[PDB]
């Protein structure tokens, strides 16, 4: 951008991503179906597509960290700040990190790997916080009870596809 | 980034410095791109003793430069309202992030006026309040009252948060008291 670095949209629409360690918190397994169905909920509302690397350097690099873990923002512990990612562009750019010290959990008994990962890719497509507490992209973890009907909110459709356009 | 809000009691205790003040400026990328800061006309301090301030100390408070990072953003129409800002010192400079708890005073219940004026300082040493994020929640030690709030109504403004704190009662054991004001 102008002074940080980083742009308004990714200028394509195939995006790779990986997957770089993983939490103990949660069955390796487990975590690959949140993230997974995670960058999905963003697929649905857009001609986007997103394919899983192993190896190399992908556009969007996420992990598990936990207090000092290499960029300028350490974690806070165990609380508050559950995870942060970073806007489209090159390097540390796309890449969302999250906070071990945190209880991850795959169902409505911790903090919901699916539900932040879903939005923190929301950062690494470009998108901002949203005022709409109903909204996805609202920073505030709302939890919700039956994870079966999550649903996203008009405004995060309006959003994304704002810049990357709906599906084809 | 996401987060999960602090009732104002845990606000009041982690934080460093608990000021009054009104938001002069928009926010300017200062000595660092990685922050961008606030200038603020501090008017009452309610914590932080160790720093000064008295009426115009602190008069920047920053945050990381890009939300999606945690960056704080403010966008209020009248320059004189009054906002309750709980946060830290890097350095000595007062930070705040999209958590940290920054409300309009006038906002405040008059309980959470209370509390942060005289009655949170009570149950900082021995108390902690932890946050539900389920149904079954989870049993803590005595000295945890369970923030029950959101799970019911879904908001970060509920009724524990604007009327109950977590006390001290006996040894090893903390309690949601009431501070009706
Ligand atoms: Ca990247
Ligand atoms: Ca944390
Ligand atoms: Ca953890
Ligand atoms: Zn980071
Ligand atoms: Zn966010």
């Amino acid at each position: 951008f102008r002074t940080f670095p980083g742009i308004p949209k990714w200028r394509k629409t195939h995006l790779t991503y990986r997957i770089v360690n993983y939490t103990p918190d949660l069955p390796k397994d487990a975590v690959d179906s949140a993230v997974e169905k995670a960058l999905k909920v963003w697929e649905e509302v857009t001609p986007l597509t997103f394919s899983r690397l192993y190896e190399g350097e992908a556009d969007i690099m996420i992990s598990f960290a936990v207090r000092e873990h290499g960029d300028f923002y350490p974690f806070d512990g165990p609380g508050n700040v559950l995870a942060h990612a970073y806007a489209p562009g090159p390097g540390i750019n796309g890449d969302a990190h999250f906070d071990d010290d945190e209880q991850w959990t795959k169902d409505t008994t911790g903090t919901n790997l699916f539900l932040v990962a879903a939005h923190e890719i929301g950062h690494s497509l470009g998108l901002f916080h949203s005022a709409n507490t109903e909204a996805l992209m609202y920073p505030l973890y709302h939890s919700l009870t039956d994870l079966t009907r999550f649903r996203l909110s008009q405004d995060d459709i309006n959003g994304i596809q704002s810049l990357y356009g709906p599906p084809p | 980034c996401t987060c999960v809000p602090p009732h104002p009691q845990t606000a009041f205790c982690n934080s460093d410095l608990v000021i009054r003040a009104k938001f002069v400026g928009t926010p300017e990328v200062a000595q660092t791109t990685l922050y961008q800061r606030y200038e603020i006309k501090m008017t009452k301090m309610y914590k932080g003793f160790q720093a000064l301030g008295d009426a115009a100390d602190i008069r920047f408070v920053y945050t990381p430069a890009m939300e999606s990072v945690c960056g704080y953003f403010h966008r209020s129409h009248a320059r004189s309202e009054e906002f309750l800002i709980a946060g830290k010192l890097q350095d000595g400079l007062l930070h705040i992030t999209t958590c940290s708890f920054v409300a309009p005073w006038n906002s405040l219940s008059l309980a959470q006026r209370r509390g942060f004026t005289k009655t949170y300082t009570v149950g900082c040493e021995e108390c902690t309040v932890f946050p539900c994020l389920s149904i079954p929640c989870k049993l803590q030690s005595g000295t945890h009252c369970l923030w029950t709030d959101q799970l019911l109504q879904g908001s970060e403004k509920g009724f524990q948060s604007r009327h109950l704190a977590c006390l001290p009662r006996e040894p090893g054991l903390c309690t949601w008291q009431s501070l009706r004001s």
